[PDB]
DNA sequence: TTAGTTGGGGGGTGACTGTTAAAAGTGCATACCGAACAAAGATAAAATTT
DNA sequence: AAATTTTATCTCCAGGCGGTATGCACTTTTAACAGTCACCCCCCAACTAA
């Protein structure tokens, strides 16, 4: 269930963490989801350029005349922003759009790694999809394929809180602890900006409002602060041995390690790899007895590094694409 | 260690505090009897003995527990960590201690063969602490036939004994202890 | 030396203490019970302490005098654990297992009266009377009734230790006073011939008057359909086979040692590889590492023994007499050729769990025949049989094979009992485990020891599937590469897999016939499943006569195979392929930064499955090339409807152009007037050009092309190749040799063709709903009236959907215009066949988009938009076809779904007797093994508690039912068929026969489906079902919904079945 | 490697006879986590929800 | 009771997730006193095969 904002000062303030740099003006804004259109005409007050991403054409034409006469400050383009580049290989339907016509469309050329941030996108995560959304944009941004082939792009979207907290766990928070954790810790810089309640935006069903008092009760019972958090995608993510070409070994390595949370390292790199285990342990600087438990996301790239720079052997890992999909 | 004895112990049993409380008495029956014999008429007659008896020994006992239950919640709080290492290291220790004692008992009841004698054994007999000073400075030999002796000694000893192995290893497959092979 | 002296005399002090108090008062086994009631351990005591000649023999008829739901886990494996020990005779440890469980309270619970029969039986055996007595006095503290069980058992003891006729004859009043009979302990089923035996010697030292009821005719099945089949009145011409009799008994012998060794040895049809240095040497690595890892798993089940031993003598149930049965080479060579079998994908953990303790079962069964001496009876009842299916000798009466077999005399077979699922789990998991640990190899190979540190060869690593995650062994990849790089010649097949080479042994009852030694089951099923035997063992005798006799006649046909395609297909695999004909490529033919791995990772998924491909091909092609010049036979099975299948899986008819090409019949016949005719119109069907024409034009469409057809005979890899365009290639050209053959001789009338000849039916299930609601509408569509020309529904609505389509393209819509010719009969066949059986429209836009997408010329960018359009096109234009049809499956899905609201699974019977049910029931909870390496996780089939599948009985009930009623039309035509002296093999719906008997068996099958569908098959099955379900009286209102459901039945039509008789193109 | 050998002298457990109750171990049972990405659709049952 | 939400999808040729916490019922262990007395372990050295 979509969930638009609809208030002013909310907006305003909205609107000033998203221009929060008064040094290079003109971010072109990718928003998601417009709705009513209040923060578009907010964003648009303090001057920035605005393209809308709209995923329902129902209120495409409010939009469309609260554009008229902008000089081109507002664009429309109808797309679904976590529909881009469907990977089922047919014809793509207008919900979906392919990523390099739209960048086209809207004049965007590609930078290399090691430049600065083209674009920013602000939005909000899907209600019910946060660990899908997830995954696919850490697929994504491995691989560099869809919107993170043009560079480094920012997406500042709104949390649920038990996400939150299950993305920002530590080796201090074992509980929480767990893969998408690492790889989101490893691939990005994670910011706190805004919070806020539930009940500050408007719930909004397929057929309208939610405005029966009775499930207002309820949304009382479903509220959960709602933090803005900050993705921008590390410079040095990428180095001689972790390529685009590995991120699949390194996810598997990761997933294997997790399987088996109350084991040590040596017990899953000996069902890993054929290498020395012990040999691996000493050189990333470690004791024998670690748990998997015990280790930050900059020891298991440490470790996925050194079992792959190893010339001595031929065969060094047992992970096949025969292991995916069986 | 010395920080467990520190630790307080839990309350005695009722039939133990009526065994202690009721010896003195005993001393004056009949203090010449074997103190086991003596064990038993105390049980037989807390066997005989009344429910009431009982009732307050229990009374008296929960009240101790709760009070011990007290000190030792206290007391395990104010000790240092290096004295939880010590006392788990002890008891750590106790423990392969009194499993190691086991294992040398059952291989001693079960009539295990001894080893070969050995040169320096037979000195020490000779000699019949202050023993080991002594054949410190006796072991060094001007005999070449000191030692040679001591072979035909040891070839004797082991032929004996081997034969005892090869004949113990038998009685332990008929009993049915075939680890121990 | 003193203290030598003073060491001996303590040591024998020490000794003498010791065996003192041994002898007084460590592992000893114990028989002595304890038991609780107070009045029986005195009892206990004074008869111990009574005298040295302590009156056992009397306190067993003291014991025996007073007379006055599905069991647990640990009860079924106790219970399997004490009829192991029975057979492995390790009777002290069952002995001390049971006294120990009698000890304790909560573990006297789980025993029952079948632990203690079966100690009793043991011990009996033996003749012993103390251990005897001592479990009566446990089977009696703990308030059990002796039953019929233990006085045999009683009896037999007394009867081998030669005891006088006193104590006998005091048992005998009291088991006659007790209510039972000598004649329900004769025929009690766990009783083995020997016991029986001293059984009856023990009766007649007193009693020798008393005998056994005498032995009775077999009686014959009296049905109304299988009347004519059984009656000894009229003229029968059975076939005979070719072979002498020598040569079948030579035959007979090769298969009984092929079948005692387990395993046959192929040579490989792969391209020789030429002797280099680096093949000798990896044949030398190769060797040596088999070597120690057969060493290795020898110390290491040793080690497991002792273990599991240890474990019991504590009390505990283990699998210690399940490893005691195979000898320790066996399982060394069992696990060896699993690890050689390990693909280089690897294999899940649980398919080697059930995949290793099938293969134990199997050689403990041979093992069991071996020993206890029914080989040689097999022998010598088999060698007898064989006079029946010899040209030259003779019977003095003609009869079926079954019945001859009965009328020698058949020996009382006896085989072993199925272990319980969670036995079966166990213990393969336990061999896997063994497997892992036990193989070690070195880390660098191609490098003889540089460095000596040793590698496991098995890895157990994760599969991940969606958010499950699943136990995969994986081979290490050197280990991989030194088996390619070795290209041994040699393959390895089970003997169940390899096709017979002597007649197949008869189908006399559900647990014997198929295969001479190994395990076969009637019905197949998943291992745990045992109500379908139930319902099969629970009917009358007579009632499977049909079934049995059909199998067995169509497991005695003769095969061969073909040289001349045989000699083709070789010369295409081993040079480069030919992936367009069938013929799988060599992977040495391969297509071969985020854009790089976009391209590596297609080229590696194609290796992969031409890799696959060639494989399967390699492993048909050798075993083709094994059989070249022998005759082979292949048995037969049903599944749980009633469809006959093949058993060897490899290398049978049921495969594609290849396998049926290959395949020939050998005896022949003369083609005479019509088989040329049969022959050209074969080879017409075969080419698929002329489907909607009559006979006529196929014959001459056949002879305007013959210069092609002999063309194609004479040079066929070099020539015009008009074969290659058949939608069948390979048996096209099979054909067209046997027309050049035919027409090149002298004369072509007495020209012998060993080739089948396929007659199949239009449209098969509709001919049967069509059939039971005599509907005239819909029976002319199928052929089932005499027509002129083929009729057929799927052409009808493929011209439907292409109007459709044309009609919307004219509107301009991008799907219609793209897919302008591309409609056809292939596409919509599978939806308009299946839309009657029940299937959404999930299935068939699934179905579509694999048609589709087995175009490959439709462009593959509008799959989607295509499949959805077609789909949505059929359902419309079906919407008003079928009415007769629909009504009848509504009438069976309601009543499914009412019978399955209830907690009860759909049963039925067939037309013929066969009995049918529904195993399909919701499992809520799954089990475990926790172990070392991980936990399995299965399904425990064999669970009647759970409830049933209210989706799955409704959805499976109507298309299943129409299965049955085909399944029992093959079988009455064949049996019809095998009176007349014909060869008839069937493939579902296609009947295959020579060329000159055609006719004939188009008579036989037009006569047989009219006197099948005469009788009223839908108010049997539903007074069956009135009968069954609704005569239960649990509730008056729930009964009452299921009688008024059940008792209307759709009426019948207006259509007369005797015009099936003269419909051409009924089968054609 | 390591543990078992002989001499007097020293000490520490356990053998014992005996009950009492808290702490450990054993075997089954249910529940929740991973919600590995990879568009979209139609229909009718199966389950919760109020 | 009636609605909403959630789930699977024609049959057959024989299929199944793996790990970590938490609860309960039950049997089996150990520590708590009392005195007697024997065995085992040093103490401090010295060799040697299993
Ligand atoms: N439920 C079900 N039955 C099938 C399926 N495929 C085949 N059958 C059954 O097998 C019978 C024979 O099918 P085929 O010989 O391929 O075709 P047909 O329906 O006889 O029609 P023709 O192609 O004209 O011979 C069908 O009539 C069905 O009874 C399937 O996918 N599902
Ligand atoms: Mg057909």
């Amino acid at each position: 269930f979509k969930r638009y904002v609809t208030d002013r000062r909310l907006a305003e303030t909205l609107a000033q963490i998203y221009l929060g740099k008064p040094s290079r003006p003109p971010h072109l804004l990718l928003e998601c989801n417009p709705g009513p259109g209040i923060l578009t005409q907010a964003l648009l007050e303090a001057g920035a350029k605005v393209v809308a991403l709209e995923s329902d054409k129902t209120f495409i034409p409010h939009l469309e005349s609260l554009g008229k006469n902008l000089d081109g400050k507002l664009r429309v383009i109808h797309c679904d922003f976590f529909k881009l580049d469907p990977r089922s290989g047919g014809v793509i339907k207008p919900p979906a759009m392919s990523s390099r016509g739209l960048f086209k469309n809207l004049g965007i050329e590609a930078v290399p790694w090691t430049a600065d941030i083209p674009l920013k996108v602000v939005g909000m995560f899907p209600s019910r999809g946060e660990k899908r959304a997830l995954w696919k944009l850490a697929y994504d941004l491995y691989s560099c394929t869809s919107i993170y082939k043009f560079g480094r792009i920012e997406v500042n979207m709104f949390i649920g809180e038990k996400e939150f907290q299950k993305l920002m766990a530590d080796p201090g928070n074992p509980d929480l602890y767990h893969v998408l954790s690492v790889i989101w810790q490893l691939a990005c810089e994670i910011k706190v900006l805004h919070m806020e309640p539930w009940s500050s935006f408007d719930i909004y069903t397929r057929k309208g409002p939610l405005e029966n008092p009775k499930r207002r009760e309820l949304l009382d019972q479903l509220q959960q602060k709602l933090y803005l958090i900050q993705m921008i995608p590390r410079q040095n993510l990428f180095t001689k041995n972790l390529t685009p070409m590995n991120y699949n070994i390194f996810f598997h390595l990761l997933k294997h390690c997790f399987g088996r949370r109350s084991a040590t390292v040596i017990d899953h790199l000996r069902s890993l790899t054929p290498l020395d285990a012990r040999d691996i342990l000493m050189q990333i600087g470690k004791q024998e007895d670690e748990k998997v438990v015990n280790m930050h996301p900059q020891d298991f790239k440490t470790l996925f590094e050194t079992i792959e720079r190893s010339k001595d052997c031929a065969y060094k890992w047992l992970y096949d694409e025969t292991l995916e999909d069986r | 260690s010395s920080v467990l004895a520190s630790c307080p112990k839990k309350p005695v049993s009722s039939y133990l505090r009526f065994s202690k409380e009721q010896l003195p008495i005993f001393k004056a029956q009949n203090p010449d009897a074997k103190t086991t014999e003596l064990i038993r008429r105390i049980a037989q007659r807390w066997r005989e003995l009344p429910d009431s008896k009982k009732k307050i020994y229990q009374d008296a006992y929960r009240a101790e527990w709760q009070v011990y239950k007290e000190e030792i919640s206290r007391f395990k709080e104010q000790l240092t960590p290096s004295q939880i290492m010590s006392l788990e290291k002890e008891i750590m220790d106790k423990h392969l201690k009194r499993k190691a004692m086991t294992k040398k008992k059952e291989l001693t009841l079960l009539g295990k063969p001894k080893r070969p004698r050995s040169a320096y054994n037979v000195y020490v007999a000779e000699r019949f602490q202050e023993k080991l000073k002594t054949v410190k400075e006796n072991w060094k030999n001007l005999s070449d036939s000191e030692k040679e002796l001591y072979i035909q000694h040891a070839k004797e000893d082991e032929t004996r004994y081997h034969n005892e192995m090869k004949s113990w290893e038998e009685q332990m497959i008929e009993v049915g202890r075939k680890d121990l092979l | 030396w003193a203290k030598i002296l003073e060491k001996d005399k303590r040591t024998q002090q020490m000794r003498m203490q010791r065996l003192k108090a041994k002898l007084q008062m460590t592992r000893r086994l114990q028989v002595e019970p304890r038991l609780l009631s107070k009045q029986m351990a005195g009892c206990l005591e004074d008869c111990t302490r009574q005298a040295p000649e302590s009156p056992w023999e009397e306190q067993l008829a003291r014991l025996l005098q007073e007379a006055p739901a599905q069991l647990s886990g640990q009860q079924q494996r106790l219970l399997a654990f004490f009829k192991c020990c029975l057979l492995t005779d390790q009777l002290p440890l069952a002995h001390h297992l049971l006294v120990v469980h009698h000890g304790q309270r909560q573990k006297r619970k789980l025993l029952t009266l079948d632990m203690y029969n079966a100690v009793m039986l043991g011990w009996a055996r033996q003749g012993a009377f103390k251990e005897l007595v001592y479990v009566l006095f446990m089977v009696k503290d703990a308030g059990l009734t002796p039953d019929l069980l233990s006085y045999a058992a009683a009896l037999q003891c007394m009867g081998r230790q030669d005891q006088d006729a006193g104590t006998i004859e005091r048992c005998l009043e009291q088991m006659s006073q007790e209510g039972l009979k000598l004649q329900a302990l004769f025929t009690a089923v766990l009783l083995s011939e020997e016991d029986r035996a001293t059984v009856l010697k023990a009766v007649h030292k007193v009693k020798p008057t008393f005998s056994l009821p005498p032995q009775l005719p077999p009686p014959v099945n009296t049905s109304k359909l299988l009347r004519d089949v059984y009656a000894k009145d009229g003229r029968v011409s059975y076939p005979k086979l070719h072979l002498p009799l020598k040569t079948l008994q030579c035959l007979f012998e090769k298969q009984l040692h092929m079948e005692l060794a387990s395993r046959v040895c192929v040579v490989s049809v792969e391209k020789p590889t030429l002797p280099s240095k680096e093949v000798k040497h990896a044949r030398k690595t190769l060797k040596t590492l088999r070597d120690q890892w057969e060493k290795a798993l020898c110390r290491a089940l040793r080690e497991t023994k002792n273990r599991l031993e240890r474990e019991v003598y504590e009390g505990r149930f283990s699998l210690y007499p399940f490893l005691c049965l195979l000898d320790e080479r066996e399982v060394v060579r069992m696990l060896l050729q699993v690890l050689q079998a390990l693909p280089a994908q690897g294999e899940s953990f649980t398919t080697l769990a059930r995949e290793l303790s099938a293969r134990t079962f199997s050689r403990h069964v041979v093992q069991r025949q071996r020993v206890s001496g029914q080989v040689q009876a097999l022998q010598n009842h088999y060698r007898k049989y064989l006079c029946l299916l010899a040209s030259d000798a003779e019977v003095p009466e003609p009869c079926l094979p079954r019945q001859y077999w009965e009328e020698l005399g058949a020996p009382e077979a006896l085989r072993e009992q199925p272990w319980p699922l969670p036995v079966q789990m166990e213990l393969g998991k336990l061999l896997a485990e063994m497997l892992v640990q036990a193989t070690q190899m070195p880390c660098s190979l191609d490098k003889p020891h540089r460095s000596s540190r040793l590698v496991p060869v098995l890895y157990h690593v994760y599969s991940f599937r969606n958010v499950q995650q699943i136990g995969i062994l994986k081979p290490h990849p050197a280990y991989v590469q030194l088996l390619e790089k070795a290209a041994e010649p040699t393959l390895t097949f089970e003997a169940v897999d390899v096709p017979m080479l002597c007649p197949p042994l008869p189908w006399t009852s559900p647990h014997s016939g198929a295969f001479l030694l190994s395990p076969t089951k009637l019905m197949r099923t998943v291992e745990g499943a045992t109500q379908h035997q139930e319902l099969l063992e629970t009917c009358p005798p007579t009632a499977l006569h049909g079934a049995l006799d059909a199998l067995t006649q169509l497991g005695n046909c003769a095969w061969r195979v073909n040289g001349r395609v045989l000699d083709l297909v070789l010369q295409l695999f081993q040079a480069k392929g030919c992936p367009q004909l069938g013929v799988p490529a060599p992977p040495s033919e391969a297509p071969q930064k985020a854009e790089l791995r976009r391209e590596l990772a297609h080229c590696q998924k194609v290796a992969r499955e031409m890799h696959s491909l060639r494989a399967e091909a390699l492993y048909r092609l050798s075993l083709a090339q094994h059989l070249r010049d022998r005759v082979f036979w292949l048995p037969h099975n049903m599944d749980f409807r009633g469809r006959t299948y093949p058993c060897p899986p490899h290398f049978n008819h049921l495969g594609s152009d290849v396998a049926r090409a290959l395949l020939e019949f050998a005896q022949g016949r003369p083609l005479g007037p019509h088989g040329l005719d049969w022959l050209k119109i074969h080879l017409v069907n075969l080419t698929g050009l002329k489907k909607r024409e009559p006979l006529r034009k196929r014959l001459a469409f056949a002879e305007e092309v013959m210069d092609d057809i002999l063309d194609s005979a004479d040079q066929p890899l070099t020539g015009r190749k008009w074969w290659m365009g058949a939608e069948e290639p390979w048996q096209t050209l099979a054909c067209c040799m046997e027309v050049a053959n035919a027409v090149r001789a002298s004369d072509p009338a007495a020209y012998v063709s060993h080739l089948p000849v396929h007659q199949d039916g239009s449209c098969n299930g509709l001919q049967h709903y069509a059939a039971l609601g005599r509907d005239s509408v819909g029976a002319a569509s199928v052929n089932l009236e005499p027509s002129d020309v083929p009729q057929d529904v799927y052409s009808g609505v493929a011209a439907q959907v292409e109007v459709f389509r044309r009609q919307d393209a004219q509107r301009g819509m991008r799907v219609a215009q793209v897919l302008e010719g591309f409609i056809t009969r292939k596409v919509v066949k599978q939806t308009v066949m299946t839309v009657v059986y029940g299937v959404t429209r999930y299935g068939g836009r699934l179905q579509i988009e694999k048609r589709l997408r087995e175009l490959s010329d439709f462009p593959q960018e509008f799959v989607w938009e295509a499949s959805h359009y077609l789909v949505r096109q059929v359902f419309k234009s079906l919407q008003e076809m079928f009415s007769g049809t629909r009504a009848i499956q509504h009438w069976l899905t309601e009543s499914a779904r009412l019978i399955s609201h209830m907690g009860s699974v759909v049963e039925w019977v067939t037309p013929l007797g066969v009995p049918v049910i529904q195993p399909y029931r919701l499992d809520s909870k799954v089990k475990q093994i926790g172990g070392g390496i991980q936990s399995i996780t299965y399904t425990h089939n064999g669970d009647i508690s759970r409830k049933p599948n209210t989706r799955k009985q409704k959805n499976g009930f109507p298309p299943n039912f129409i299965h049955s009623l085909d399944s029992s039309h093959m079988m009455l035509t064949a049996l019809h068929c095998y009176r007349k002296g014909l060869t008839f093999v069937s493939v579902h719906d296609c009947y295959w026969t020579h060329a000159a008997d055609v006719s004939v068996m188009n008579q036989v099958c037009r006569e047989q489906f009219v006197r099948l569908h005469s009788e009223p098959i839908l108010q049997d099955l539903s007074r069956f079902l009135v009968k069954r379900f609704c005569s239960e009286p649990q509730k008056i209102l729930e009964a009452s919904q299921l009688k008024e459901t059940l008792q209307a039945v759709p009426k019948p039509g207006a259509f007369d079945l005797e015009q099936v008789k003269r419909s051409t193109y009924f089968f054609s």
